[PDB]
């Protein structure tokens, strides 16, 4: 499921802004 | 229209402060430092108590030398200049700012309930009505901000604090900018970036409306529409033209989203000739009472637990670290206007 793919991904914690 | 008239008055109010910003309205020694609520590559945010009033604040501390290394000087001046000048119920309140030899400080009123991000991740996803309550507040806020020629550029649940009445305060203005034309800086957060930002075109406030679609999707789904383990893979997804909705999304929700997450600017909601009204008048929003939302008269889906004044249990724990203030002024000319 997409939910399972999300939870197993490295992007479920707070996400940093980017720039440059 | 009374909205126009509201917004005209709002603009007079803002321009007076924009053009004559408050400077140097407290000193670090007036505050008792309690606990770190967050850290980042150029500073940190701490809970503090203002001794003279006993009020609690979140004080953002920015190391000037780190701001300069990261090329964030203009962005940091934007942040303080805009924040001191705006006034809207869904915006964090900047009560004081000042600077010393080492650091810049922005002291905001403390929102103890924490970030939407925490409560969303823990609970998993919000019901459509719960999402819509939050989305309404962002809709009003952006209408306010954009009318003032301001682009916010970092919409995400991480920046949306939940107050004691369960209403939002937007924080983290470090990418907000007052711009009448188009602009070009690559900034924001990967999952929230509009296609035109990724593709290095000039862009405008429509990027905030694309980010709204990302937010509503993530609130109602529990995960963003475009995710992968690496930012480059997220960017390919965003530009691709393709979004899938959970089967639980109402068909109206899906139609808002297809219009908000529109790769094509002449088609993007919030960016058309009727502007924000395309969004406020959408069917997904037909039960929203815009004035009662503004007045905070609608009952919230959720009120954070409050143990008392000064509680930090809605924020994560961070290693504490001395605040050392140099005996020498750093970067004085860079931050002269702060
Ligand atoms: C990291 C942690 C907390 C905050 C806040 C904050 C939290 C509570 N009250 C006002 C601002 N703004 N920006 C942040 C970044």
């Amino acid at each position: 499921t997409t939910y399972a793919d999300f939870i197993a991904s490295g992007r479920t914690g707070r996400r940093n802004a980017i720039h440059d | 229209e009374s909205v126009k008239e509201f917004l005209a008055k709002a603009k007079e109010d803002f321009l007076k402060k924009w053009e004559n910003p408050a400077q140097n309205t407290a000193h670090l020694d007036q505050f008792e430092r309690i606990k770190t609520l967050g850290t980042g590559s150029f500073g940190r945010v701490m809970l503090v108590k203002h001794m003279e009033t006993g009020n609690h604040y979140a004080m953002k501390i920015l190391d000037k030398q780190k701001v300069v290394k990261l090329k964030q000087i203009e962005h940091t001046l934007n942040e303080k200049r805009i924040l001191q000048a705006v006034n809207f119920p869904f915006l964090v309140k900047l009560e004081f700012s000042f600077k010393d030899n080492s650091n810049l400080y922005m002291v905001m009123e403390y929102v103890p309930g924490g970030e939407m991000f925490s409560h969303l991740r823990r609970i998993g996803r919000f019901s459509e009505p719960h999402a819509r309550f939050y989305a309404a507040q962002i809709v009003l806020t952006f209408e306010y901000l954009h009318s003032l020629d301001l682009i916010y550029r970092d919409l995400k649940p991480e920046n949306l604090l939940i107050d004691q009445q369960g209403y939002i305060q937007v924080t983290d203005f470090g990418f907000a900018k007052r711009v009448k034309g188009r602009t070009w800086t690559l900034c924001g957060t990967p999952e929230y970036l509009a296609p035109e930002i990724i593709l290095s075109k000039g862009y405008n406030k429509a990027v905030d409306w694309w980010a709204l679609g990302v937010l509503i999707y993530e609130m109602a789904a529990g995960y963003p529409p475009f995710f992968a383990d690496q930012p480059i893979q997220i960017y390919e997804k965003i530009v691709s033209g393709k979004v899938r909705f959970p089967s639980h999304f109402s068909s109206d929700l899906k139609d808002l989203l297809r219009n908000l997450l529109q790769v094509d600017l002449t088609k993007r909601f919030g960016n058309l000739k009727d502007g924000v009204n395309d969004i406020k008048n959408h069917k997904w929003f037909a039960t929203t009472d815009w004035i009662a939302i503004y007045q905070r008269k609608v009952e919230a889906p959720f009120i954070p637990k409050f143990k008392g004044p000064g509680d930090t249990s809605n924020f994560d724990d961070y290693e504490e670290e001395e605040i050392r203030v140099s005996i020498n002024e750093k970067c004085g000319k860079e931050f002269s206007e702060f």
